[PDB]
Parts: C-alpha cells; sequence; structure tokens
C-alpha cells in the first residue's frame, strides 16, 4: 500500500485487572527437532523475539539421542534439543512470549516448557498450632 | 401481531390492515415490529396519494404513542426507505422523520442516511451526513446499512466533486 | 491437546526458610528422606497423582502444611529419642 | 471387561512391516532415516 | 445551517424473528477473508484452533472435583466391615484408587459400590 491505507487500526483491549500476577523465576523451553537447522532458525527467532520484549534469555544444546531399531534393514531417529532459559519475567510477558513462539513453532518440532512459578509461604505455616 | 408480520411480508397489505383494526377491537396492544409492517403496508396500498398515505402514517404514529410503544430504528428506517417511493414530495418529511429520529435520542444508522441519499438523488445533503459521520466507528444495526457506501459513491460519481 | 504427563507439579522449599525449632528439622528431613537433600537444603516434594495441575498443586501444599504441622508435633514415643 | 479386573482383584505404528518399510523406504515416515 | 437543526415531529421525547433478525444483521459485516491471520482469528473463535500459550488440560475440568476426593476415598467404606479381612482388602483397593490419576471420581465411587454389592451377596 502506498496511498490506500487504513485510517485507523483498532487495537485489541488489554485491561489492567486488579489481582496480583503470577512471578516466574526460570521458563526453560526445551524444543526437540529431527533437523538441526530448523532448530537453529527457531533459536534465531527465539532469542530476537526476547530482546525486542526486554526478557533475559540464555541458550544452550542438550545432547542429541537417536533410537536405532532393525527389522537386515536398519532405521534410524534422531533427536537434537535446543533449551532456551528466560530469567526473572512476569505472568504476563511469559505469556505473551510464549503464544507468540509457540503460534510461530516448525513442523516437526515439539516443544517442552517448564515455569517455575515464585510463592509465599501460606500463613497455616508462618507460626505452629497452639 | 404475528399475523400482521407475516401478512405484510407476503404483501398482503388490505387484510393486514383489517386484521389489524380487528386487533383494536379486541382492545389488544401491538408489537414495535407489527407497526412497522403497518406502515409499510399502508405505503404499499394501491390507488392513494401521497398526503393520505403520510396523514395515515402519522395516524399510526398516534396510536403507538397510544398504546406506549416507543419507535425504535427499524420503525423510522421503514418511514424513510417508503418515503423513498414518493419523490420530491417526501424530502421535508424525511428530514423531519431524521430530526425525530435524533430528538428521541435514537442514533441513526448507515441505512438511514443510504435511505435520505437515494431519496433525494433522483444532493448537497451529503457535506452535512459526511460532516456528521466523519471518524465515526459503526456497528451493525440495520440490514440495509451495506447499501450506504455504494449509494454515496454514486453522489460523488454524480456531482463528479473528488474530495467527497 | 491432551498430555498425561502435564497434571506433574513439583514443590521446591529450602528448609531453612521454614521456622523449625532443631527437633521439628531433624523430624522433617527424617520423615522426608530422599525428597530432601543435604548438600542443597532444599525439599522437593513432587505431586502426580491428581488428574488435573491445580489439584497436585493444592495436593502438595497440604502435604507440605500437615508435614510442618507434624513434624512441629511431639508425641508420646517421641519422648524414647 | 470392568468385571474381569474387579473379580481378578477378588483372588510403535501398528503398520505390517512391509507396509511400514514402503512408507519408511518412500520417505513417508517422518524421521525415519537409513542408518 | 446544517440539516440537523430545524423543525421535528416533535411527538415524543427520550421468538423466531428475533433470531433470524439477528441472523440478517449478522450479513451486514459478512464479508470475505482478507488474509491469514483473519483465517485463524476466525477458527479461533469457532472453535477450530488450539488456545495458545497451550494448556493440556484445556477444555477438561474432572467435574469440577477437588484432590481431597481423589486422595481421601476411605469415607466410601463405612458400610463395609470395620475390623475384618474386608476393612484390609477395602482398604488397600482404596490405596490403590487414590493413586489413579486416569479416573474421575464417579468411576471410583462407582468401582467401591461395585464391591459393596459383591461383598453382599457373598
Amino acid at each position: 500500500l502506498h496511498v490506500d491505507v487504513p485510517k485507523d487500526l483498532t487495537k485489541p483491549v488489554v485491561t489492567i485487572s486488579d489481582e496480583p500476577d503470577i512471578l516466574y523465576k526460570r521458563l526453560s523451553v526445551l524444543v526437540k527437532g529431527h533437523d538441526k537447522a530448523v532448530l537453529d532458525s527457531y533459536e534465531y527467532f527465539a532469542v530476537l523475539a526476547a530482546k525486542e520484549l526486554g526478557i533475559s534469555i540464555k541458550v544452550h544444546e542438550p545432547p542429541r539421542k537417536i533410537e536405532r531399531f532393525t527389522l537386515r534393514v536398519q532405521y534410524e531417529m534422531r533427536t537434537l534439543y535446543r533449551c532456551l532459559e528466560l530469567e526473572h519475567l512476569t505472568g504476563s510477558t511469559a505469556d505473551v512470549y510464549l503464544e507468540y513462539i509457540q503460534r510461530n513453532l516448525p513442523e516437526g518440532v515439539a516443544m517442552e516448557v517448564t515455569k517455575t512459578q515464585l510463592e509465599q509461604l501460606p500463613e497455616h505455616i508462618k507460626e505452629p498450632i497452639w | 401481531c404475528t399475523m400482521i408480520r407475516g401478512m405484510v411480508k407476503h404483501r398482503a397489505y388490505e387484510q393486514a390492515l383489517n386484521l389489524y383494526t380487528e386487533l383494536l377491537n379486541n382492545r389488544l396492544h401491538a408489537d414495535v415490529y407489527t407497526f412497522n409492517a403497518l406502515i409499510e403496508a399502508t405505503v404499499c396500498a394501491i390507488n392513494e396519494k401521497f398526503e393520505e398515505k403520510w396523514s395515515k402514517i402519522l395516524e399510526l404514529l398516534r396510536h403507538m404513542v397510544a398504546q406506549k410503544v416507543k419507535p425504535n430504528l427499524q420503525t423510522f428506517n421503514t418511514i424513510l426507505k417508503c418515503l423513498r417511493r414518493f419523490h420530491v414530495f417526501a424530502r421535508s418529511p424525511a428530514l423531519q422523520v431524521l430530526r425525530e429520529m435524533k430528538a428521541i435520542g435514537i442514533e441513526p444508522s448507515l441505512a438511514t442516511y443510504h435511505h435520505i441519499i437515494r431519496l433525494f438523488d433522483q444532493s448537497f445533503i451529503i457535506y452535512d451526513i459526511m460532516n456528521e459521520l466523519m471518524g465515526k466507528r459503526f456497528s451493525p444495526k440495520d440490514p440495509d446499512d451495506d447499501k450506504f457506501f455504494q449509494s454515496a459513491m454514486s453522489i460523488c460519481s454524480s456531482l463528479r466533486d473528488l474530495e467527497l | 491437546v491432551r498430555n498425561p504427563r502435564a497434571r506433574v507439579v513439583v514443590l521446591r522449599v529450602k528448609l531453612s526458610s521454614l521456622n523449625l525449632d532443631d527437633h521439628a528439622k531433624k523430624k522433617l528431613i527424617k520423615l522426608v528422606g530422599e525428597r530432601y537433600c543435604k548438600t542443597t537444603d532444599v525439599l522437593t516434594i513432587k505431586t502426580d497423582r491428581c488428574p488435573l495441575r491445580r489439584q497436585n498443586y493444592d495436593y502438595a501444599v497440604y502435604l507440605l502444611t500437615v508435614l510442618y504441622h507434624e513434624s512441629w508435633n511431639t508425641e508420646e514415643w517421641e519422648k524414647s529419642k | 471387561a470392568d468385571e474381569r479386573l474387579r473379580i481378578n482383584s477378588l483372588r510403535r505404528w501398528r503398520l505390517s512391516r512391509i507396509v511400514f518399510r514402503h512408507l519408511a523406504d518412500h520417505g513417508q515416515l517422518s524421521g525415519i532415516q537409513r542408518a | 445551517k446544517n440539516i440537523f437543526t430545524g423543525k421535528r415531529l416533535n411527538i415524543f421525547d427520550m421468538s423466531l424473528w428475533d433470531v433470524e433478525f439477528a441472523k440478517q444483521l449478522a450479513t451486514v459485516n459478512e464479508q470475505p477473508l482478507q488474509n491469514g491471520f483473519e483465517e485463524l482469528i476466525q477458527w479461533t473463535k469457532e472453535g477450530k484452533l488450539w488456545e495458545f500459550p497451550i494448556n493440556n488440560e484445556a477444555g477438561f475440568d474432572d467435574d469440577g472435583s477437588e484432590f481431597h476426593e481423589h486422595i481421601f476415598l476411605e469415607k466410601h467404606l463405612e458400610s463395609f466391615p470395620k475390623q475384618g479381612p474386608i476393612r484390609h482388602f477395602m482398604e488397600l483397593v482404596t490405596c490403590g484408587l487414590s493413586k489413579n490419576p486416569y479416573l474421575s471420581v464417579k468411576q471410583k465411587v462407582e468401582h467401591i459400590e461395585w464391591f459393596r454389592n459383591y461383598f453382599n451377596e457373598k
């Protein structure tokens, strides 16, 4: 579009509720795939998006696994891994980032996200019962 | 009420009116959609002039206020669509309908302006209608709303005015 | 979308943060057994009994609650250490 | 079924090997390559 | 002067038909899809696509049950022998059932009732 542009855009409604949000110490994202190049491109995408969203992210590569089996005709499965550990992000930032990167999850790539929520002691445990 | 509405829906205006008179004789009250049906039937009735048809519509409105039934968007839109059929003679009554529609507090829809523009197009009102509608976001309120822009652009084509 | 492994919940709390005396700490540690790691001072309760995840989180919190209360309690047999 | 389980208490692709090979050999089974 | 000032009527101051009227209202803004994001939006509104971030227990609530119904099933053993060997067998049975994450409370209760019956005929 060079002249014909939308005049105004209806931004989605984001209401600041009154409840307190969940806090996450850590958010570890283990993506498993059959191709290393796909996982590398996904790593680039996720890391970049985290950078423009302000989230602190570190990347490492868990060791690959192979499942071999025979019918002699010998078939193979390779699983390669990429681990994206995000740190110090709230509930909403984590939620939106995860929605984005899960909707942009490529083919053959499964995801395992572990979220490490932070909580305070129950009031039943601050003092003993008398 | 439902018999009246279906009766008009299939173009059976005369005995639609007769069954309305029967309803009144039974001391019963009609619903807004029934009144809209009856207005449409009165206008589509054959062999009557503009003035007596308009008086009949006005009489229907006096009834509306009589049985404590409040008009809505569809009633005014039907009035304007019907007035479209009478060309020049209907212009000031259509404008009066629009002013009353605002005074009651019923927001005009796109179909209202569609009917008005098509009625006068047979033209400088479009300046005013637009100076009203600029910047506003609309919602589907009338089935005929989708016919606005088309008709609106027709004016621009007829007037050959590019800023519109 | 159903994956049976998503119900698991893991609660981790460092025992030094719990208001425990010497006897209570001893009792808590040798109640939990291997769930407590001496090197890290961390107690880890893994709950997967319930179908949902909210139920398992509630069960883990309940387990920790009862564990604290029963560690801070001295029964009759507790006398004969 | 359940009744049988109760009284007891009271006391990878699901295809034929060849059909697997054709799909596996033609690249129709994802991730299954030949060593 | 604008058309919005002037004389007015001054008359007033301040079922199936509805269903099809609303369905006809829907047609006013019924346009063909304009891009792919719009397709995903329409599909998720229809309930077609998964919700993201993905929730592995989405659409499942286990009849709103709480954990104490799944862990503590010994209140269904009240009508059984309280100290004989059926108490042993059934306490151990309910211990087994309380460690089952695949069943809901209703199936567990029906199973306990079946043992109730079976012992009562016997």
